[PDB]
């Protein structure tokens, strides 16, 4: 069981946790 | 960014769905298992043990200790039977209340092949043999033993064991009958007579008692989860 | 096939020997941990003291209601297994209760034998779980059931005591529905003898003894006693536990609770 | 053989979520009386009575979880002026954090604990709790104490406790208020949680209450008679 | 050849979805008349005509369902107070599980029954039912009774039925009610309840019905004259 | 977490429509269909069935 | 577009979320960071520092 | 030209015709 | 004839049945 | 520099330009 | 890390910087 990150925004401090 | 569509059934909160949700304490570590006895995989594995019903449930015994039994003796009338009951595992009142009705109370549908278990609870030295019969719906219910004796029956001896077993098959139009009180869809009828009558000897005592049980064998199957009537909240 | 059942130094035979219901099919042992980082060993009472320990005897009249017990309460009182409970914090057990009861081929009746996992009975009075250790903690001389339910009155000495109701079994099921514990039956036409090997089943992997109690043990007569033509008859029933795989930990001084 | 027993397994016997509680929150001029600016509600499932005689077929279980708020509002005059749309906030305290006390604390700030601003009128909240338990598994019938009464005590007092409790406070409390101002028009607000148990692997089965629940113990004051009144012999 | 004859399919006849009733539901003070506080429908097509008659081509059928409810309201007074949004639940019932008495009892808290929360003004609700049958198909113009009287019977009422009628609650109830608290302004709602068949397996056509209905039956009383006037030999 | 964007034609109820959508009953055990008779695969099985029409149509 | 379907759990603001969330200042030089000593990489490297009690807590 | 049908939703009657 | 499931969240008790 | 053009409906109609 | 820029509109101004 996985899950799936799809970083969508270009800035850095955009992303998650 | 992309062009989506909502459509119907939108905002709204259906009960049974299985949606993703957001956890409120993320980062969490949770205690791990261990091997207690005893896990229910299903079910199933509730129903299929063997419980006691209620039998004798007259207006003097009911609700008390000695409903369970019942009073069969020498001076009993041979031509009448001794226990009757209808096969209706959530509606008929002295099956509703059992481990098998309390189960089949939640579910709507239910199908399967269910098995009784009687128990002789006399003296060593009391003999005798029982005709425990059951007949499937149709007619009109048998009243005494030479009509009953037609359908699917078991002779039961009480002196070399003490236990009986009677698988009733299932025989059905339908795929699955209700856990209602219908006359579409009726599961059949239950009685006990003697086949000879019971031999006490003297010093003995003369009113034996009996216990009846009930399970579900390895096919049984219900369906369409729902409410139950067992309960109420006074408020 | 005459079971010579031997657990330490006692010796259990029979004049039948039918069978021996294991609860949920699993034998007891000790903790099976293959994660385990440290080997110290605890203090284990293993190496001669699983014994078969003797109740009292409750006579079984005609009129008559049930017995129960409770695990390991009733092992406070007698052996060196009551001074180990006392001095160790935390500590689990596995049981084999034997329940004989004789009667001769004239008599008739059936008792059952129940094993209750976490077994919560019913207070009497209206303020709700309200209940007195002593009174809740009889001891090896167990409690009776009743026929109806007849709450206490007495406000100013309330009881604080429990009073359970027999076809309820306290708890407040039926009784019919009661065969999913696992159980046996001592039908006294065929058999005279009932063992019931019981596993150690609570949510911890060890949890302490003086204050929680696992199992309870309830033995309803099914079907009244009858002899002959009588109405005064009296057979004996005796109990019988043996702890077996008990280990313990954690040394502390000794704790006598009050038991009025 | 050719029967799915797949709707009688646990995962899906659980998979209904039927409310634990009802919450009145209310918004008007600060009076003098028992003012419900904010509310509390101790997390509890023995609340109800069809959730709880569900999970106590079951000695010891354990299970994630699946909240859900639905919100209602009304007023309290006939044409009663018109105002904007309400904002709530509901709030988890676990236990030993402080409660509040009075409408606006220090408390809510909700620096550490976890909170749900919920906008009046949109879809309903929905989060999820993982196994939350110390143990290795919940404990339905608990039937020890939490203290002993030893002999060298001084009083009573110190050595008394609760029969079948763990603790105290299990699992702290909910505290819903709401976040506008108050208004010379009163907004009486109703909030209902529900409840899903997700993964759920359950142990030693038991059989199900059959006469009506008093209090959060496990005993009786009425209706001690449930079965009802059938003959022996009949049908 | 080089005709599609897609559009003629089956399961693009039933491809639309027609109303099968209208339930009106109110929200007023309390009062002694029969209170609409809650509506209840029993679940059938043959309601409306044009659903009715539009499967009555067929004897058997096998299809799934999916569910649509829409939702109005009104007020009753001309300049009559605001009222916040409001929240209705749609409730579903199995045949046997306990029906609602009240506005509030004990069985609205869902703790089984499937039930749907709908938010007024968004999109509307949007379920589906698989095939709920217990035979192997669903069976449109049974024959026969469900009881045959017997010549032993005591009277006429115990053998007693119904012609052409398979159970009496076939699929239960629908129970919509209002969440929020009554007021003294008071709203009219009037849901209605869509219908799309999908999956669609037929059998067995019969022609279609050409007098109008009457009743649930197959029975007719008025306009027993459909064929108009024209002549024999004008074209 | 994505920008969608919403288009004309949202929240709307069309009737014919081929959606997904919600099932209220999950994990069913669905009755196994059999070989009755006279399966219609299609609407012009019933036309092509060849039928009796009325003729004298006179108002006696 | 695209059909989409809500669920329940949408417009609410949970505080404990690990969502996407937009930029107010794009295209950001960052200062690069430098290797200041002791840092604390978990709250653990706090408790286990060795630290004194009050033990003598009399009213005077 | 074609497009593309993905099954979300577990259930057999979820499906699309 | 299946389906498609797409764990998004990190959280265990985040995921479907 | 391309795009994405996924045909979501059975329908010809219901395509894009 | 990354990011994923997938561009919808067939139009050139309707793109993103």
């Amino acid at each position: 069981i996985n899950y799936t990150t799809i970083n969508y925004y270009k800035d850095s401090a955009s992303n998650a946790a | 960014g992309l062009p989506v569509l909502n459509t119907p059934g939108s905002n709204q909160y259906l009960t049974s769905d299985n949606y993703q949700s957001p956890c409120a304490i993320p980062e969490f570590d949770v205690t791990p298992p261990i091997d207690i006895p005893g896990e229910v995989k299903n079910m199933m594995e509730l129903a299929e043990i063997d419980t006691m019903i209620p039998l004798n449930l007259e207006n003097t015994k009911r609700n008390t200790m000695d409903m369970y039994r019942v009073t069969l003796s020498d001076s009993a009338d041979l031509s009448q039977p001794i226990l009757c009951f209808s096969l209706s595992p959530a509606s008929d009142p002295r099956l509703s209340h059992t481990m098998l009705g309390e189960v089949l109370n939640y579910y709507t549908h239910w199908a399967g092949s269910l098995k009784f278990t009687f128990l002789f609870c006399g003296s060593m030295m009391a003999t005798g043999k029982i005709l425990v019969a059951y007949a499937p719906p149709g007619a009109q219910p048998p009243t005494s033993r030479k009509e009953a004796m037609l359908g699917t029956h078991v002779i039961w001896d009480l002196g070399l064991q003490s236990s009986c077993t009677m698988v009733v098959p299932w025989i059905s139009n339908v795929t699955y009958r209700q856990t209602t009180q219908d006359s579409f869809t009726e599961g059949g009828y239950i009685s006990m007579f003697y086949q000879t009558r019971i031999v006490v000897p003297l010093s003995t005592p003369k009113s034996m008692s009996m216990l009846g049980f009930v399970s579900a064998c390895n096919d049984f199957s219900v369906r369409l989860l729902r409410d139950t009537t067992h309960i109420s909240q006074s408020a | 096939r005459v079971l010579q059942l031997t657990i330490g130094n006692s010796t259990i035979t029979t004049q039948e020997a039918a069978n021996s219901v294991v609860a949920y099919g699993r034998w007891p042992e000790f903790i099976r941990d293959d994660e385990a980082n440290p080997v110290d060993q605890p203090t284990e009472p293993d190496v001669a003291t699983c014994r078969f320990y003797t109740l009292d005897t409750v006579m079984w009249g005609k009129e008559s209601k049930g017995w129960w017990w409770k695990l390991p309460d009733a092992l406070r009182d007698m052996g060196l297994f009551g001074q180990n409970m006392y001095y160790h914090y935390l500590g689990r057990s596995g049981y084999t209760v034997h329940v004989q009861c004789n009667a001769s081929k004239f008599h008739q009746g059936a008792l059952g034998v129940f094993a209750i996992p976490e077994y919560c009975l019913a207070g009497d009075s209206d303020k709700q779980r309200y209940t007195s250790y002593a009174n809740a903690n009889p001891g090896e001389k167990g409690g009776k059931f009743y026929s109806q339910f007849n709450r206490d009155t007495a406000v100013t000495s309330p009881k604080r005591e429990f009073c359970p109701v027999d076809y309820l079994l306290g708890c407040g099921v039926l009784l019919g529905n009661a065969f999913v514990y696992p159980h046996q039956i001592i039908n006294l036409r065929t058999n005279n003898s009932a063992t019931i090997v019981l596993p150690y089943v609570n949510a911890m992997a060890i949890d302490s003894m003086v204050k929680h109690n696992n199992w309870g043990i309830a033995i309803l007569p099914l079907s009244p006693l009858d002899f002959a033509q009588e109405s005064s008859v009296e057979i004996p029933i005796t109990v019988t536990i043996a702890p077996m795989c008990s280990e313990f930990n954690g040394l502390r001084n000794v704790t006598a609770p009050k038991f009025q | 053989q050719r029967r799915s027993r797949s709707e009688s397994t646990i995962e899906s016997f659980f998979a209904r979520g039927a409310c634990v509680a009802i919450i009145e929150v209310d918004n008007e001029e600060p009076t003098t009386r028992a003012q419900k600016l904010f509310a509390m509600w101790r997390i509890t499932y023995k609340d109800t009575v069809q959730l709880r005689r569900k999970l106590e077929f079951f000695t010891y279980s354990r299970f994630d979880m699946e909240l859900t708020f639905v919100v209602t509002a009304n007023f309290t005059n006939t044409n009663n002026g018109h105002a904007l749309n309400q904002v709530y906030q509901i709030m988890y305290i676990p236990p030993g954090a402080p409660t509040p006390k009075s409408w606006d604390d220090y408390t809510w700030q909700t620096s550490s604990n976890p909170s749900i601003f919920y906008t009046y009128g949109a879809a309903p909240a929905r989060i999820s709790v993982p196994y939350v338990g110390l143990a290795n598994a919940y404990s339905h019938f608990y039937d020890g104490f939490a203290k002993v009464p030893l002999k060298t005590d001084a009083n009573d007092q110190i050595g008394d406790s609760l029969y079948s409790a763990m603790t105290v406070d299990d699992f702290g409390v909910l505290a819903i208020r709401v976040v506008n101002d108050h208004n010379p028009t009163k907004v009486t607000s109703k909030v209902r949680i529900y409840m899903k148990p997700k993964h759920v692997r359950v142990w030693c089965p038991r059989p199900p209450r059959a006469v009506p629940y008093y209090g959060p113990g496990v005993d009786y004051k009425d209706n001690l008679n449930p079965l009802s009144e059938k003959g022996l012999t009949t049908y």
